[PDB]
């Protein structure tokens, strides 16, 4: 029951290690593509002035 | 007197080769599930 | 004898069925998505090609 407590302790933090490597993976990502989607919108509305011109 | 003490040696035998094969497979149970459980996700933002 | 398979078996298939549940929660998106973008890209790909 001891070797059951300590696999489960560290089995709950390396689970917890994982999930939150996971996340904050996921957010920069998020943030990257977000920027330069936003930066690819602008372009794509500024286009028309050269049209235009 | 001899057979019943080789007798329990053999119920001991069996009692701790069952033991070893049930830790065996359980961790190859394990390992063999958790496979295919991570390479997913951020995979499907990729192609987003 | 027989109660070592009998609890090998209970828990591994608790285990296995519990855990089961837990990982059949991960994926809609892959198939959906790649459908969804070709759907409404068949028209874009002909006009390009015409």
């Amino acid at each position: 029951e001891a070797r059951a407590a300590m696999i489960k302790q560290l089995e709950d933090n390396k689970n917890q290690k994982i999930a939150e490597i996971i996340k904050e993976h996921t957010q920069k990502y998020n943030d990257i593509k977000n920027y330069y989607s936003e930066i690819t919108a602008t372009n794509l509305d500024y286009r028309k002035t050269l049209k235009n011109e | 007197v001899k057979e019943h003490a080789k007798t329990e040696e053999e119920q001991t035998k069996n009692i701790e080769d069952l033991r070893i094969k049930g830790a065996k497979h359980y961790a190859e149970l394990k390992i063999t599930m958790e496979t295919e459980i991570q390479d997913l996700e951020k995979c499907f933002e990729d192609m987003k | 004898k027989e109660e070592t398979k009998n609890k090998n078996l209970e828990e591994t298939n608790v285990m296995k069925i519990i855990l089961e549940t837990k990982q059949t929660k991960y994926y809609t998106e892959l198939e959906q998505m790649n459908s969804k973008f070709q759907s409404d890209t068949s028209n874009k790909v002909k006009d390009h090609q015409f």
